């Protein structure tokens, strides 16, 4: 049972931010303020490929970021864990230079070349919103049974070049990414006391991709009367919580802060009201930066430390849902994090 | 990691691509999906197991096809684990992809995020229904067609190695890669095309990399991924599910362990892992 | 032609209130306070027929009451024109005394009876949530066109009977009726203009269906966002208000106040915002009664007459959705209507 | 109201019951439904006219039958018109249902709400697919099944008449109900059953009270359903679609005007509209 300390965090998010009434938007059917209120929108970044933005050299520029202030030697790296919720990727930087859309591969082959990553074990994982928190749950694991002293976990997420600026659902998404480091912990200050996942594929069909003609992955939604899930909504998220905290020997009043995943502000909250999290107990983030998929977790993580809402020393959970349906959650000891 | 059971079924049609990485594979046919092949082969692993839908802790998907995959042979998200999750009733089971890993790199994670979370019954489920995909003409190179299913307990020791290929040190060899289709018009028509360029020295460098990974466990036997045609038997091989065949002759011959050989085209690598059986 | 009239109106509501904590919904998912804010609802009434209440008996009430409070003779009756959304109808009262659940007849050719409407045509009209709507205009036609005099208008919705109370949707629905009368003007009165329109794009979504242990609501909306109206949501009912305005030579600004159909706060808001309509001139009515589908309207109405807020002299918009999907709106001048 | 157009769609299988109220009447088999009937009719008189289904104004609809009316077979709300609506690309229209009204009450009605808000085509549809609703074997009643479309250009110039029944003055006459099955247990069981007490003289006192009605306008030629087949070759009657031969019959005739006349069942009455057609 080696340690597991959450060493160090950091974003990338787009340069240019846009408003609701930015006229990208102009070809999607007017809406309100009750629309916005609904979802907690103001404003969110898209990638500027022309600018050189993307979920590749955004994720290059954070991971050297990083690595240089956590003073990491890419020689160290035992694994890099990668996630990207877009079946497309765009960009293989200097180490596939001419390829440019396509299915495979994934990230973790290709950053761990661009990065030099001489020793890391490159994995690629996918739990859509979710993947943060599976990433550090395969991280931990490896590092606990000593498979690894170091592991970078990447979530990377590019949508902007696949939503329908005609569609209302354009105005919920964004794009961003996110760089975490864990080590094995020398002392007691940081560890991962337990965590719970579990999935529910009742309502699979609701949400899918789908190859679409005009043509790209698609978002298609399908409800038909023509059953319920075993945890009704919206305890899934809430259950998950409980089943880790019972792991940890935990109470909720144990306690300190809460990070969620932030789809939007009734769902969140009325995931801590399930576990009993008061609303100075986290933080809602969607408002800044749209929903971004696996990266509004850790992005709400970094905003939690680096406002000193979430204090070393403190315990905190860490939880979210994900399409399919998948749940996670993850109770953290936390000592000193970087953030960078 | 203690291989309880396996499943496969694979397409009765096989077809041939000339080129040094050639070969003759099954292939699925016309409207075929994915699901029609793993469900089966799932359920075979679970009867030989007499295991229960229900007692499964985990479920992670491999699977590249980028359509043909459920009855809606448009969907490609979310990927396979969880339809299979809902026809199976597998109503305790956590489910997630890992994407473009090799088999032998999926089972050790596997084993450990399954052992350090108390599971007891993992499936591990490896599947392509490739008419989304175009072959690659130039090489040869197409993957093959079918489903493996392999039912798991965890320990938290198996053992894993990730080993260059053999041949020439200095060759650099040229990876696996699936661009997009740019012109995609009708139904039908492919969303990404296999790419693997043609160098006819590429199996034997496999095959050298197999044989130096086997000897970090030399007492093991060893089973194996057959990604080309070139010296099999009729040309033929079955990618992945190769593997199937070969795990079913050691539990006749009652093997305890054995070491588990992939080819990963996409790192251009070779990766092994130690397994216990029934 | 001639000037019509809106002479008299009146609702009959169940006698039994239900709570959203009432035990009727013990089976129906918790929900939370989010839900019922949301929806605007906080207690509705549902026919108790073991006590005589039903979609007839209650219409039998109200329009005796109606008739004696707007001293109508029964033989002044030229036209008595029902709605009810039901496929199933219940009791036939004095008229048919041994026929108990049934398909056909509908309601006008045997409350004709009932009531000694001996010169009243009987007709049965179908236009779901805005057949109030469709009701008043058939007669307003008929009144203007000089071919009725006097003609009798009922909207009767008992839906609790359909309603499955293991879901969500359950909480939503509640039964009640409605009684007008309109006559031919003079001139104080008059319905100005009408606009109605129709769009079957999303017919689907929403139908009933016979389905065994009669008929159920089904839910079945299929798309990839590409598929939508000619006209987005939510500007339908504005569109149809804007339409009747312009055939009426008047403005939003004309208009003293406004009565709409009731599905939800947000989308009232969103109609009347798509109009004009400022917060203070119209009422949200689903507190107290739940989403009554044909009724809400005159319901509506009739509360803003008797509370005030609508007097003579006014100029009213009346405007509405209905399934399938329909879309009403009315221009009204009214001088001083009855309420009884 | 003028006919612009006609169409017309029956079932080949005409099906014989006995009974004072029987009679030989299309059928529509196994799982056919209403739509697949309807739609057919309803182009060939959009073919006639030239009319295209965006220049349609207004869709109203008359159909009983409980289930078989589109895809879906056990479908019963909201009414046909709206599927109708959306097969056409009829993206113009208002469309509304008027249930149990005759045709002749629902033509006039039709006629007086369309003209009064300036509307130019009409379509007006009577359809029956009535395998969800068990006949009546003591009296032999059954409705005919099929599909009738009038496409109508309003003029709100259409008189009505609702008259009586003839034959026996002091006869009670017991109308039609359609109660629901209580012991639906299976699907495809019947939905409801028509009930219409056997009344030999029925047959002979509706048409009494046709011409009776007919009466009124001594000056047009008449059309008029036939509900029934006591009296009639072969025992042959089609119910509110024998309008269309009728119709048919009128146009190559070259009346600009007549008279059409519906029994309704439910208020054992007769009803006559005053139409225009086309020429
Ligand atoms: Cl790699
Ligand atoms: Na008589």
């Amino acid at each position: 049972g080696h340690k597991v300390k959450l060493a160090a965090i950091t974003c990338e998010l787009p340069a240019r931010s846009y408003e609701n009434d930015d006229p990208v938007f102009a070809a999607v059917p007017d809406l309100s303020e009750s629309w916005w209120q609904f979802w907690g929108v103001n404003r969110r970044g898209y990638f500027d490929p022309r600018n050189g933005e993307n979920e590749f050299s955004l994720v290059v520029r954070a991971a050297e970021r990083l690595l240089r202030s956590s003073d990491t030697a890419p020689d160290s790296v035992d694994m890099l864990i990668c996630s990207a919720s877009s079946p497309i990727m765009t960009d293989a930087g200097d180490v596939l230079p001419d390829l440019r859309g396509r299915l495979y591969p994934r990230m973790a082959n290709v950053l761990s070349k661009q990065l030099g990553l001489s020793r890391a074990l490159p994995l690629d994982s996918q739990m859509e919103a979710a993947s943060f928190l599976l990433n550090l749950r395969l991280a931990a694991s490896m590092i606990r049974q000593g498979k690894a002293e170091k592991v970078l976990v990447v979530c990377s997420e590019y949508i902007s070049n696949l939503l329908d600026f005609t569609s209302r659902t354009s105005t919920l998404f964004a794009d961003g990414c996110a760089v975490a480091l864990l080590t094995r912990g020398d002392d007691d200050s940081c560890d991962l006391l337990a965590s719970a996942e579990h999935s529910d594929a009742t309502f699979y069909e609701v949400a899918t991709g789908r190859w679409r003609l005009p043509a790209k992955p698609r978002l298609y939604f399908s409800l038909f009367s023509d059953n319920k899930m075993a945890s009704f909504v919206p305890t899934n998220v809430p259950i998950a919580m409980r089943r880790a905290l019972e792991k940890a020997g935990l109470g909720s009043d144990d306690i300190d802060y809460f990070v969620f995943h932030q789809p939007a502000p009734f769902l969140v909250k009325a995931w801590a009201e399930g576990i009993g999290a008061r609303p100075e107990q986290y933080q809602l983030t969607m408002g800044d930066t749209g929903v971004m998929i696996s990266v509004s977790i850790p992005y709400t993580l970094m905003t939690g430390l680096r406002e000193g809402k979430i204090r070393p020393g403190d315990r905190i959970v860490m939880a979210g849902a994900a399409t399919g349906w998948g749940f996670a959650a993850q109770v953290w000891q936390l000592g000193e994090v970087l953030v960078c | 990691m203690l291989i309880q059971a396996v499943g496969v079924n694979l397409p009765p049609s096989y077809v041939c691509l000339e080129g040094p990485l050639g070969g003759e594979r099954p292939r699925a046919q016309g409207d075929e999906m994915l699901m029609q092949r793993l469900l089966p082969a799932v359920r075979e692993a679970l009867d030989e197991a007499a295991v229960k839908p229900e007692e499964i802790d985990l479920i992670v998907g491999l699977a590249l096809s980028p359509d043909h995959l459920i009855e809606n042979r448009d969907i490609m998200a979310p990927k396979i684990g969880h339809p299979l999750q809902k026809v199976l009733g597998a109503n305790r089971a956590h489910v997630f992809d890992l994407t473009d890993s090799s088999l032998a790199r999926a089972l050790y994670v596997v084993d450990t995020l399954a052992s350090d979370q108390g599971y007891r019954n993992v499936l591990v489920v490896r599947g392509e229904s490739s008419q989304g995909l175009e072959v690659d003409s130039e090489s040869g190179f197409a993957l093959a067609d079918g489903a493996l299913a392999l039912l798991c307990r965890p320990t938290g020791k198996a053992a894993f190695r990730r080993g260059a290929l053999g041949g020439d040190p200095a060759q650099e060899w040229l990876p696996l890669s699936i661009p997009l289709n740019t012109d995609i018009r009708q139904v039908g028509d492919v969303k990404g095309h296999l790419n693997l360029p043609a160098q006819p020295g590429l199996p034997e460098a496999v095959r050298a990399g197999f044989t130096r990974l086997a000897g970090d466990f030399p007492q093991l036997n060893w089973v194996r991924e057959e990604w080309f045609g070139q010296g099999r038997p009729d040309g033929r091989c079955l990618g992945p599910f190769e593997l199937a065949s070969q795990l079913r002759a050691a539990q006749r011959d009652r093997l305890d362990e054995l070491l588990l050989i992939s080819f990963d085209p996409f790192g251009m690598v070779v990766e092994g892992v130690t397994l216990e059986l029934a």
